[PDB]
């Protein structure tokens, strides 16, 4: 088949930047290259087609260049509205196939993480569970490293974590993390931490409570 | 204002089959392929085959022949895909899509179908408060979170204070664990702002037909 190949998988650009997004395909596949873009709501559109066509009701500052097996989406001046998911596709041969898309972001200054523990609710313990919550919310760049202490060790098995997408308004990102223990095991430990590390300090933000003080 | 209409999600066991709807509309349906096409993140856009109209002709990508059959009906303008000998690396969002030959682009598409090929069982959610440690904020802005834990299959849906309370608000994509998922969401508000007035974490889990509006309480 034709391999169509994104090699950048995220790119961040500033609003109002000019953004273009490369796409190479394994063999030949002249002009038959079409350019969709991907939202969160799950709606596909397209935008461009046979390398450069404008697509109606797109708007003019989405252009499209390339020939034979390379080839490039371009967004003249970076809109809000822009930040989304684009896939290119050949149509020359079938079966038809689409490059592993892009996704744009949004560059801002470094922020570090607000964060914020809780133990488990009372209505969960009287359930017969217990989880351990750590929000590491509003931070930026995305890349974060959490790390759960029990009386001191380091609990990694029941950790789970899970990431927000870009912030629409501050273009920060969160974490949570979440210890989920049996109750029984909760009760026979004391001290639980969770320690927040991020380019924007040397030292972890750590906190902590005494499961009962 | 070509629209395709595509079907609602749906749950299914392994080893099941599932025949998913399109009907289109707002042009002539028999001057169009129909195709469908498989979004999943483990394999990101897939073409899965097309079909003309007028006498049911398809042609399918090789790596879905035996997994997905379509079949039209002309009369009511609606393609149809059925994909067979389910397992989870067929759980994925489906969409339909017309073209005018495989040359051209797929101009119109559906809003897409969910499928969720699982053995986990429909379950509603337990909803936990979270409450600040018996102890907080020691600042101008206090954190309050929501846990939503166990229920199945995805989604649910989660708003503050009705959606009244949405600025400050992080909602975090949901995990499995114990194959039933969890999900987790926080809000932050000024520190004069709770518990003065209240919070409430609303949930809704369509599938399992339930609601749960979680006050948060200052802990004992």
């Amino acid at each position: 088949d034709i391999q169509m190949t994104q090699t950048t998988s995220s790119l961040s650009a500033s609003l109002g930047d000019r953004v273009t997004i490369s796409c190479r395909a394994s063999q030949d596949i002249s002009n038959f290259l079409n350019w969709y873009q991907q939202k969160p709501d799950g709606t596909v559109k397209l935008l461009i087609y046979y390398t450069s066509r404008l697509h109606s009701g797109v708007p003019s500052r989405f252009s499209g260049s390339g020939s034979g097996t390379d080839f490039s989406l371009t967004i003249s001046k970076l809109e809000q509205e822009d930040i989304a998911t684009y896939f290119c596709q050949q149509g020359n041969t079938l079966p038809l196939t689409f490059g592993a898309g892009t996704k744009l972001e949004l560059k801002r200054a470094e922020a570090a993480p607000t964060v914020s523990i809780f133990p488990p609710s009372s209505e969960q313990l009287t359930s017969g569970g217990a989880s351990v919550v750590c929000f590491l919310n509003n931070f930026y760049p995305k890349d974060i490293n959490v790390k759960w202490k029990i009386d001191g060790s380091e609990r990694q098995n029941g950790v789970l974590n899970s990431w927000t997408d870009q912030d629409s308004k501050d273009s920060t990102y969160s974490m949570s993390s979440t210890l989920t223990l049996t109750k029984d095991e909760y009760e026979r430990h004391n001290s639980y931490t969770c320690e927040a590390t991020h380019k924007t300090s040397t030292s972890p933000i750590v906190k902590s409570f005494n499961r009962n003080e | 204002e070509v629209q395709l209409q595509q079907s609602g999600p749906e749950l299914v066991k392994p080893g099941a089959s599932v025949k998913i709807s399109c009907k289109a509309s707002g042009y002539t349906f028999t001057d169009y392929y129909m195709n469908w096409v498989k979004l999943s993140h483990g394999k990101s856009l897939e073409w899965i085959g097309d079909i003309v109209p007028n006498n049911g002709d398809t042609t399918y990508n090789q790596n879905f022949r035996g997994k997905a059959t379509l079949t039209v009906d002309k009369s009511s303008s609606t393609a149809y895909m059925e994909l067979r000998s389910l397992t989870s690396e067929d759980s994925a969002v489906y969409y339909c899509a017309r073209f005018s030959n495989y040359v051209y682009p797929f101009d119109y598409w559906g809003q897409g179908t969910t499928l969720t090929v699982s053995s986990a069982k429909t379950t509603a959610p337990s909803v936990y408060p979270l409450a600040p440690v018996c102890g907080d904020t020691t600042g101008s802005s206090v954190t309050l979170g929501c846990l939503v834990k166990g229920y199945f299959p995805e989604p649910v849906t989660l708003t503050w204070n009705s959606g009244s309370l949405s600025s400050g608000v992080h909602t975090f994509p949901a995990i499995l664990q114990s194959d039933l998922y969890t999900l987790s969401s926080s809000v932050t508000v000024t520190s004069s702002t709770w518990p003065s007035q209240s919070i409430t974490c609303n949930v809704a889990h369509p599938a399992s037909s339930t609601k749960v509006d979680k006050k948060i309480e200052p802990r004992a």
